[PDB]
């Protein structure tokens, strides 16, 4: 079974949302998870997750700790293989400029990932955490925050987030 | 009200750009 | 010591159909000539790059795939990675085409794993942490 039916459906969706599907992307991420999971519990302890990011992306350990918390919505103290696979997919060669356009497109939720609270409104702290993950100037983040915050409630709702992403994507394509 | 006017102008400009982009895409599709 | 059948490393794996085996022979001959002439490593890499480009650069009219491949080889990052994939493939064919070590290495790998697993299953001690560190170290160096 193509690494399970759900992964194959995600791969078709990834091919649709990515100009280059690439070769065995899912298998490579699964192999990396297997190497970390010598125990094969199907979950990764914090040390394994932190070390892999340090080994490949050379990320700050404190930044990796924030990333671990966002990925571990279950908060069981371990990272599931799907969460680890999604996190590598989220970076997707983060250094490359082309990835930033794909990162702006995000995924089918397109707002849920930014909204850690899940209240349908994104807090300023959540945006700051995203800025640590994706490099953006603090003044630039404030300017984007003001443009989206027409209400003045300092919260981003889903429809506004979708429109804000669409406007930036259209400008980037232009 | 002034803030309302600005927001509606920005929304109309968004709609204008969307229509322009779709029109250019249709032109490229037909001519290609 | 690839330990991969010759039949796998040279299944004429190149996506364009140019055999791997002919490319290898051309590089082997080029290098033998150049060693006689004492060509510098930078010069050897440049010539080898050009031959890879030409293998893909055979008339580009014979299928679009050759243009996309030559173009990719024309860039510097993808070419370095493409060339560096085919070079060890060519090496593996050459060495396999031409056991106690493999048994030793497999034994060392399993010994390391058993220890890694026992450590993970087992806790706040410096030694355990030091060892976990070395283990991540070895896995990263291996990767």
């Amino acid at each position: 079974m193509k690494l399970t039916p759900g992964c194959f459906l995600w791969y078709l969706y990834m091919d649709k949302i990515y100009c280059l599907l690439s070769l065995r992307n899912v298998k490579a991420l699964m192999v990396y998870f297997h190497l970390l999971d010598v125990h094969h519990r199907n979950t990764l302890n914090d040390v394994l997750f932190f070390h892999f990011l340090q080994h490949v992306t050379n990320l700050n350990k404190s930044q990796i700790g924030m990333i671990f918390d966002l990925l571990d919505w279950t908060a069981v103290g371990e990272i599931g293989f799907d969460q680890f696979y999604v996190l590598i997919c989220i970076l997707l060669a983060h250094q490359d400029h082309l990835e930033d356009h794909f990162m702006y497109r995000h995924s089918r939720p397109v707002f849920e990932l930014l909204d850690l609270d899940g209240e349908m409104n994104i807090g300023a702290a959540n945006f700051q955490n995203y800025r640590f993950l994706f490099n953006i100037k603090k003044q630039e983040l404030r300017d984007l925050f003001h443009d989206f915050d027409i209400t003045g409630d300092r919260l981003l709702n889903y429809k506004e987030f979708k429109l804000y992403t669409i406007f930036c994507t259209d400008k980037s394509i232009d | 009200l002034e803030r309302n006017l600005a927001i509606m102008e920005e929304k109309q400009i968004i709609l204008k750009r969307q229509q322009e982009e779709v029109n250019r895409l249709m032109n490229t599709q037909k001519s290609g | 010591t690839a330990n991969v059948s010759v039949s796998d490393v040279c299944e004429d794996f190149d996506e364009e159909g140019k055999s791997v085996r002919n490319r290898i022979r051309k590089y082997s001959q080029t290098i033998s000539i150049r060693d006689s002439l004492n060509l510098e490593p930078e010069e050897i890499q440049q010539q080898a790059r050009r031959e890879l480009e030409l293998c893909h650069g055979r008339s580009l009219e014979h299928g679009e795939d050759h243009e996309e491949s030559e173009t990719s080889l024309a860039s510097s990052t993808s070419e370095s990675l493409i060339f560096s994939l085919w070079k060890p493939h060519r090496t593996y064919w050459t060495e396999q085409q031409n056991l106690p070590l493999m048994e030793l290495m497999e034994t060392e790998v399993l010994d390391i794993l058993k220890k890694a697993l026992i450590t993970y299953r087992s806790r706040n001690h410096f030694m355990t942490k030091e060892l976990q560190g070395y283990i991540e170290g070895i896995r990263k160096r291996r990767n």
